[PDB]
């Protein structure tokens, strides 16, 4: 079909976030059988393999931003691979890794579709700049390299000379915000980005939130949707094996509802599954719940509705 | 056909675990569930855990909760079983077999029918060493009976097993190769006997002891001791 | 947790008529248990899947019954390739216990062991050890008590035994009596006795040797 | 400056625990995370737990799950580490040091740089007793060498 | 769980040139590990935070490298205040193992121990004990095997040893051989030998005394 024509891109990258172990991001999501669980329903799954990320030895940090050149080279290599798999007319399923890859994962998507809209499901806004950060981790700064309105408030970070800001402030939607910096909230209220924090999700309910989200992005003109999904945006009772978990998150029901309503538009054109960290589960059962949750989110992005699916032939024979 | 290929024969002292691959082939994986069952030698069998490949369902047993962790790798259909805090009671042949997943779409299965070939796991802290052959075998030689029992004594080797052939495997009648035994010193003992008559003094009898885990070979020519 | 008990602990029946076995449950497993054919050194092959129905490649003769506490396994056409330990497995209660073991032996006229003893080598005395092994060959049935003695005063905690599987041709058994002593305890005493006792032996067979006799 | 003051040298037989205060001062607390590391004498070192002062994140290690409990007192910035089922293998110098909290706002830290001065913990069931001096020392005194070794 | 291995278990290098160390990981820690300077009886001072960059108060000479499996620690300007056990710590994998220990000793021309023995006091014989301690003073390097004997027949399970740190001036070592016997086992025998063995000693130095000799 037009949708559920997946090109999987692994990206085992960890040098944006401190908790080392998300390098087993694509390894664990593939050994849980994401490919085989996609291949029952009509999914033309083509694995493009994990990317080879080199190890730059003299990775001298910025003022607070640390490991800048490795993240810049990793996102440039990823953006090249995403532009390759979107010239094949597929849906760029990227799965890492950490949110530092989403710079390339949205830039390479915007090399083909310049009018995309990002549904950034995350506990955090990830909209810190290299000037307003406190951690300096680049899993907290992917959005501020991508917004067109933040051109000029971004210093020339080494390794990010290729990054062209590709989306505007009114073309991105946050769902699930519950841990926002003061600098992040000031940027989020200055630019006027439509965000659905957990206050609005508790108020309106996930049905009204997804209805207003799809009306905000797709109400004016049908355009590609790039769901960049984080696994700490869901509640840590469902995904405890993530990098920066924040309690009081989206329930597993509500996450599956978000992905089902994105699928029923039929305009999904890129999926990002970041911050899966299998080395942080206190039991292997916690890792099992995290990975089964992320796999179920991806499968509900690509057609598996909870009400059931049937192939269009008669079964009473 | 419906198989489970396992790997492999591993010895761990009390230390790190004995994670065993149980590679499935032939049947549809993530449509059944592999369980594991141990067997100490000369004992019964104990079920010790069952994963469902449908969704990662751990469901372990009593006395090891705890010690076992069990995962899947269902890109390539293997299933793993690790261990923790190893101990010399866990000298067993760890079999993996298929219960069938107890979901809603998975078919009726209750009866273990792929069975894997088992995995020799002996948990010890001994060092890999050569055997020491100390035989007495008259060659035959008297001290009054017609049937001349005779045999080699294989002493102090680790780990299991040795290979015991009599005269390069040519002597095959009367061969009683005995199952090995593990000492209190955590080393192993074994023996074998061949029985000839007293009417054959001209039979050169050599047990050919070879322990390939130490890669040592002891070919032992035995002679009687002086009569009259 | 249900203990599964098998009433024939061992079994010895000649190639011939029926060899009906037993597996008693401690609760009502209710027609949900299985049967197995673990040959020595092999993987346990499945016989019966749920109390009947002859699972997929069984020749002609391994029917069983149940429903639901004490089950049977009939071997109607005994077929001497089938001499293996049989296990019953409950499945529809966790945790998943098995039976005990149903070692179907071979049934012949009871053979006398050839009770033979050997001194340690002089090579072993140059090492500092003394392994005195009494070999008992070609006996049936299994049960033999072997007594070692310090010139007539009994020995403990150094005796090791290695039993064979039942032989294919004569259907007998073989056994070492591996007794290991030190170099010092070897040289203290001479007459090293192997008091063997088999059902064919009306008297306990004592095989002995003196130190440096041969 | 950036310090960790600990207290104190305590002996417990196999019995009740050796809850150690690890008082932080100088840096902003609830912006980092104190971990603990043991060291038996003449041995290596073993990490044994890490709390984040941001939000109470336990995250213990293998072989003591279980035995350790770790809390904070961030009114006054100390961090505690109790124990359970004490044993004579736990004769160690329990150091506390700062990993840095791995939240979202907490800064980059991976390297233990406040280090506390350590805590002498010997776990035994003996009684507190006087020493007994039994020397031989010639005073010197011969039995042929020039250098007279002597000692108590 | 990643075992961190250090290839120089011990090290002895005179104040002078480079003393490059090793820390090998069992996986790819990938430029995320540290270095420490635990002096004896002190808190482990931080040397290097993430494989380089000389953490905040290090003088001039403790640069290192890595990225990402087998790492180095260069001591280019050795500076004899730096004689301490060095530890490497992986951090970006849990649980957080350290290295093994890299005891940088002092390197001089090998000194002979002054093998000296002492009887127990007569005060100790009025208590019921007998502590025979052989003191070995001013030796280099550390490795000495000391053998106690019951008038020539060796002693076990009563021998205690107390090694010093390396001395500041002569860079040697010292060692007691604390052997504790009872009052009864003291009075049974006389010649109490201290068979010492150092690399400077071509023959094993045996220091002895008879009971009630002095």
């Amino acid at each position: 079909a037009k949708s559920r024509t997946i090109g999987i891109i692994g990206a085992p990258f960890s040098k944006g976030q401190p908790r080392g172990g998300v390098e087993e991001g694509p390894t664990v999501l593939r050994k849980a059988g994401l490919l085989e669980k996609l291949k029952e329903q009509e999914c033309d799954v083509k694995d493009y393999g994990d990317l080879p990320f080199a190890d730059i030895p003299n990775d001298s940090p910025f003022q607070i931003v640390k490991n800048p050149r490795s993240v810049g080279k990793a996102s440039e290599q990823l953006a090249g691979k995403v532009a390759e798999v979107k010239k094949n007319g597929r849906i760029s399923l990227v799965l890492g890794g950490d949110h530092s890859l989403a710079i390339g994962s949205i830039s390479g998507h915007a090399r083909v579709h310049p009018d995309l809209g990002v549904i950034w499901v995350d506990a955090h806004t990830d909209i810190n700049t290299p000037l307003t950060t406190t951690s300096g981790n680049l899993h907290g700064q992917p959005v501020s390299f991508l917004l067109k309105e933040l051109k000029g408030k971004i210093p020339d970070v080494p390794g990010f000379s290729w990054v062209t800001p590709c989306i505007s402030a009114k073309d991105i939607v946050y769902i699930g915000l519950r841990d926002v910096d003061p600098g992040e909230h000031y940027i989020l209220k200055t630019l006027g980005i439509k965000y659905f924090s957990m206050t609005e999700v508790d108020r309106l309910g996930i049905g009204k939130v997804m209805e207003e989200t799809l009306s905000y992005l797709l109400g004016r003109k049908k355009r590609p949707i790039h769901l960049s999904f984080d696994v700490d945006g869901l509640d840590p009772s469902f995904t405890p094996a993530t990098g920066t978990p924040v309690v009081g998150g989206l329930t597993y029901r509500e996450g599956l509802y978000i992905t089902e309503e994105i699928y029923k538009t039929g305009l999904l054109s890129g999926l990002d599954i970041m911050e899966v960290n299998p080395s942080l589960g206190k039991t292997p059962e916690e890792v099992t719940r995290t990975v089964n949750t992320a796999v179920a989110i991806t499968l509900a992005c690509f057609g598996l509705a909870r009400e059931g699916n049937h192939k269009p032939i008669d079964y009473l024979n | 056909q419906v198989q489970l290929v396992q790997s492999g024969a591993e010895v761990k002292k009390p230390g790190a675990s004995v994670k065993v691959s149980c590679k499935a082939s032939g049947y549809t994986f993530t449509n059944y569930g592999i369980s594991w069952v141990r067997q100490a030698p000369g004992q019964g069998l104990e079920w010790m855990g069952w994963i469902s490949a449908y969704n990662g369902n751990t469901n372990y047993a009593q006395k090891l909760q705890g010690r076992v962790t069990m995962t899947t790798d269902t890109s390539t259909s293997t299933a793993y079983m690790e261990l923790r805090s190893l101990r010399s009671d866990d000298t067993a042949v760890y079999y993996c077999a298929r219960e069938g997943a107890y979901g809603y779409r998975s078919p009726y299965h209750n009866w273990f029918d792929p069975w894997g070939q088992g995995t020799l796991v002996t948990v010890s802290s001994a060092k890999t060493t050569a055997p020491s052959v100390y035989p007495l075998a008259p060659v035959c030689g008297d001290t009054t009976g017609s049937s001349v029992t005779l045999g080699c004594l294989v002493k102090g080797y680790f780990p299991e097993p040795v290979t015991l052939t009599w005269n390069s495997g040519s002597l095959s009648s009367g061969v009683h190769t005995f199952p090995a035994v593990l000492q209190s010193d955590l080393y192993t003992l074994s023996s074998s006997v061949t029985v000839t008559s007293s009417t054959w003094p001209s039979q050169s009898i050599t047990c050919n002891v070879a322990h390939p885990a130490s890669s040592t070979k002891v070919d032992k020519k035995i002679e009687p001791r002086g009569p009259t | 947790e249900i203990v599964m008990t098998q009433s024939p602990a061992t079994l010895s029946l000649s190639p011939g008529e029926r060899a009906t076995l037993s597996c008693r449950a401690s609760q009502s497993v209710s027609s949900y248990l299985a049967w197995y054919q673990q040959k020595p050194g092999q993987a346990p092959r499945l016989l019966i899947y749920d109390a009947s129905n002859r699972a997929t490649g069984i020749p002609a003769r391994f029917s069983g019954s149940g429903s639901g506490t004490d089950f049977t396994l009939t071997i109607s056409s005994l077929e001497p390739e089938d001499f293996a330990v049989y296990y019953c497995q409950q499945h529809s209660l966790l945790p998943r216990t098995f039976g005990g073991g149903t070692k179907v032996e071979i049934k012949r006229a009871d053979a006398a062991p050839t009770v033979s003893i050997f001194p340690p080598s002089s090579e072993q005395l140059t090492s500092g050890g003394a392994s005195v092994v009494c070999f008992l060959n070609n006996f049936y049935p299994k049960d033999i008590n072997v007594k070692w003695k310090i010139d007539g005063s009994e020995r403990q905690n150094g005796v090791l035994n290695s039993w064979t599987d039942q032989d294919s041709k004569d259907s007998t058994y073989s056994m070492s009596s591996t007794l290991t002593l030190t170099k010092d305890e070897y040289e203290r005493h001479n007459s090293y006795t192997c008091e063997a006792t088999h059902k064919t032996s009306t008297s306990p067979i004592v095989k002995s040797f003196n130190r440096n006799e041969c």
